[PDB]
């Protein structure tokens, strides 16, 4: 009945040695959310920044614009990856 | 696993809402919760300028 | 947490000796070995010169006591053989 | 002012243990100072020997006729 | 003049090709972009140690946050993963924390189960059977 | 020795009770015994493993890319395989070794694509006030590796 | 410095592991003076080393185009159609053999930084972390303080 | 003024207390120090600095084998602040031609002769 970790959320862990005590496997699938836990789906430049800071939860300084040397430092075309 | 691109980007960097009952406590070790959480510092994927922080309602 | 590391006879570091740094990294996919890597030649020059060392100075003190034995004993053999005529 | 914080005595403690137990195997020489005496006179005599050799045999290198014609070869060309 | 210097417009742009993202006259005039490009350089130098040092706080902090998601606190987990001897080092376990996090949640589950063996063999004291996952492989 | 329930009476921290070891290492043989039925069958999906290339652990999967900070002296081409494996998952379980896997549980494979130099890597040290500037340009050698397979095998 | 220059992500050209092994190397044009004191190492080279180098292989297709040059070049083209140029002035036979072994392991990729030493394509197995791993569902999916 | 220190014969002397403590015998003593510089030099005295040069500890963390004779006990003691000692035990024998490059000095103070990268 002992269980390291609560076995309830992300996977269920069970930890074990082998014979030669050489290496640990872990045996851990994933925990699937239960039906019985889900809810069926239901069917001017002041005021505009001050608008955009409260709905986004911002301050209202990164609404402001900034200069041409700003702007064109800028790399338009950034590497990837992956 | 197995989502989109833009979904999974989504999912990782979404911010979520906790509350924080505030009665009988200290006030520096609500602090404390509530910082760790608005800075994002309790999210494996922290990075400074990744900006993952999150909401904390404290009542 | 190498104290730990000290307690079981194992390197304070991990990097230190033992299995993680002195098997080879890799190997070609035939199964044919590597040559070895440069820093476990180095290393084994170190160890072989410290058993060097080891065995030299553990013979120099041997030879040592030895040496002192025979002087006693001839000191001693001038005492008794000079007590006499 | 400075303070003394409890890391500081610990750390302090910890050396003053290894110390300690440098004192301990001090404490108990394998030979006496009689018996070591001359015990590694030869090996010291033949290191210096070795040192006063390798000063003494210093001089100018060997000159070469291939070096300075191989200069030569500076302008060596195709035909 | 016997000999003068011809081949100068090539040193200044040795310097200023080095300059050519600052600001100001620093990215133009050679008296100042020889002192901020000096300066750049040995920034850029000194600024490998704290790359490494960075990189490495960076990984204590997911480190310590994913850990803290499980109940595990960041040196319960890293010492009693070397007592298992687990010497997975913090690169990896960051990665394992964003990437793989059921092998993270085995590792703390590894983890602290190593740590109540090592509270309950330093409870009842004297001769016992050691734990399970408290055993060591001895290499000879 | 009984002490009345107080705050300070026990210490604040839950007993845990570890199982015995007879039906605990029975357990652990049941679960070596699943995992090595998912290792036969082929259950798993793909794997990552934990390498201890060179000096310092790659986290890994089959066809990436590793750039290695010194020329391994071999030719543009050739498979390796690296040792010193010391995690390998999959979706559902885990191997993990005491330090490292054995042999021949895992094969990881990987061959070399190119041998390059890095970038020109500047080296400036100054002093102020004592005419003291040195500068100079360093270019490690690199190589890449193309790890193109993690195998395993049950040998549990 | 690094914010001078600029920066790239580590890759190949085409999977180049994957499949097979395929060299990126293309052409090699050497351009060596006959009667000319700097290409002498060049001249060397053409001799005793280019024609091993050129069967050691043969992937590689090789120009020697011995012109009156006052600094000999090798141009290395590549496949991904990258071209680098550069000199054998002055150089001896070794020094031209390490550098044209050097250009041949190589790829047309830039010698810009790289930004991570590694590159996988598929990162997570186990699906990536957000923030809802490590979290346990409620009963019918409710959140603090609903009522019903 | 600050000199060099004597340090008394009776800090040398070990009681019965200690032979209990640390793992030694006063009878058959051992013949080889292990010496590790675990200290800096820099803010000693120019004479301890010129004792860990002739010791051969310049490098830190880097054990070194001396004699357990008076001469090497003597400077030992002018720098054992700097250092660690132990003896070095030998749980087989010390290596013959045929075992000399397959050795290890183990953190324990052993030196072990057949070193294997295997577990046991
Ligand atoms: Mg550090």
């Amino acid at each position: 009945t002992y269980s390291p970790l609560p076995d309830d959320y992300n996977c269920n862990v069970e930890l074990a040695l082998t014979s030669d005590g050489r290496t640990i496997v872990c045996y851990h699938p994933s925990v699937d959310i239960p039906y019985e836990h889900t809810k069926p789906i239901p069917r001017e430049e002041g005021p505009m920044i001050e608008q955009l800071s409260k709905m986004f939860f911002t301050t209202k300084h990164r609404w402001y614009p900034h200069g041409r040397y700003h702007r064109c430092r800028k790399n338009l075309n950034p590497p990837k990856d992956r | 696993s197995s989502f989109s691109r833009a979904p999974q980007q989504w999912a990782t960097f979404a911010r979520i809402w906790y509350l924080l009952d505030g009665k009988m406590q200290p006030p520096g070790k609500l602090a404390a919760m509530a910082s760790i959480r608005l800075q994002g510092l309790h999210k494996p994927v922290y990075h400074a300028l990744s900006d993952c922080g999150d909401h904390v309602v404290i009542m | 947490g190498g104290q730990w590391r000290l307690q079981q006879g194992l390197a304070a570091n991990p990097s230190g000796y033992g299995p993680l740094t002195e098997l080879p990294d890799w190997s070609y996919a035939d199964g044919r070995p590597a040559p070895p890597m440069k820093g476990q030649l180095r290393r084994k020059a170190e160890r072989e010169t410290f058993a060097r060392r080891v065995v030299l100075l553990s013979q120099e003190m041997d030879a040592g006591l030895q040496a002192w034995q025979l002087r006693q004993q001839k000191l001693q053999e001038e005492q008794r053989k000079q007590e006499n005529a | 002012p400075r303070f003394v914080s409890l890391r500081a005595k610990q750390n302090m403690i910890r050396r003053l243990e290894i110390e300690a137990e440098n004192h301990y195997w001090l404490s108990m020489p394998y030979m006496t100072r009689e018996q070591e005496r001359g015990h590694a006179a030869v090996r010291r005599r033949e290191a210096f020997e070795a040192i006063k050799a390798a000063a003494t045999s210093k001089f100018p290198p060997h000159r070469f006729i291939a070096d300075q014609l191989d200069h030569l070869n500076v302008t060596k060309k195709w035909s | 003049l016997r000999n003068r210097v011809t081949d100068r417009y090539f040193r200044i742009q040795e310097v200023l090709k080095h300059a050519r993202h600052f600001r100001g006259r620093k990215n133009r005039c050679y008296r100042l972009a020889v002192r901020t490009v000096i300066r750049a350089f040995v920034k850029c130098t000194k600024a490998r140690y704290l790359k490494k040092k960075n990189m490495r706080t960076l990984w204590i902090n997911r480190i310590t946050a994913a850990s803290q998601e499980h109940g595990l606190k960041y040196p319960a987990l890293i010492g009693n993963l070397v007592k298992c001897q687990v010497e997975l080092n913090r690169k990896v376990l960051a990665d394992l924390a964003i990437y793989e996090p059921k092998t993270f949640k085995s590792l703390a589950a590894l983890a602290s189960r190593r740590r109540h063996e090592g509270f309950a063999a330093a409870l009842g004291d004297g001769k016992e059977p050691e734990g399970i996952f408290s055993r060591v492989v001895q290499y000879h | 020795g009984y002490v009345p329930k107080t705050s300070l009476s026990s210490p604040p921290w839950p007993e845990v009770v570890l199982p015995d070891p007879v039906e605990e290492t029975r357990h652990h043989a049941e679960v070596v015994k699943k995992v090595n039925e998912m290792i036969v069958t082929g259950q798993y999906g793909r794997l990552f493993a934990v390498v201890h290339f060179a000096s310092r652990q790659w986290k890994v999967t089959s066809e990436d890319l590793i750039l290695i900070g010194n020329e391994l002296d071999l030719a543009c081409g050739e498979r390796i395989r690296l040792e010193k494996v010391l995690l390998v998952g999959a979706d559902n379980f885990t191997l993990l070794g005491k330090p490292l896997l054995g042999k021949d549980l895992v094969r990881v494979e990987a061959t070399v694509i190119e041998k390059t130099e890095s970038w020109p890597r500047i080296i400036m040290r100054f002093r102020k006030r004592k005419n003291f500037k040195k500068k100079r340009i360093v270019t490690t050698p690199q190589t890449v590796l193309r790890i193109n397979s993690i195998e395993i095998a049950p040998c549990l | 410095t690094a914010r001078g220059t600029p920066s790239r992500f580590l890759a190949s050209v085409l999977h180049n592991g994957l499949g097979r092994y395929v060299q990126q190397l293309q052409r090699l044009s050497f351009s060596v003076s006959r009667d000319g004191a700097s290409s002498r190492g060049a001249r060397e080279f053409v001799e005793r080393e280019v024609i091993d180098f050129a069967r050691r292989n043969p992937g590689v297709v090789i120009y020697v185009n011995s012109r009156p040059c006052c600094v000999p070049r090798v141009v290395a083209e590549y496949l991904n159609g990258a071209v680098r140029e550069e000199s054998i002035h002055c150089k001896s036979v070794e020094e031209i053999s390490t550098l044209v072994q050097k250009l041949a392991d190589q790829s047309g990729l830039d010698v810009i930084r790289i930004r991570k030493p590694f590159h996988t394509d598929n990162p997570s197995i186990q699906g990536q972390w957000h923030p809802f791993t490590n979290k346990p569902t409620t009963f019918r999916g409710l959140r603090p303080r609903e009522v019903q | 003024k600050f000199t060099r220190s004597r340090i008394p014969e009776k800090v040398f002397q070990a009681s019965p207390e200690d032979h209990e403590k640390y793992g030694g015998d006063p009878q058959n003593p051992h013949k080889l120090h292990i010496v590790t510089r675990i200290k800096s030099t820099r803010r000693r005295p120019y004479w301890e600095k010129d004792i860990i040069k002739m010791l051969g500890l310049e490098k830190a963390h880097t054990p070194q084998v001396h004699k357990n004779i008076p001469s090497v006990n003597a400077k030992l003691k002018v720098v054992k602040h700097l250092i660690r000692i132990k003896p070095l035990k030998l749980p087989q024998g010390l290596p013959a031609e045929e075992n000399m490059s397959n050795t290890c000095l183990k953190s324990t103070g052993e030196l072990v002769v057949q070193w294997h990268l295997k577990p046991v």
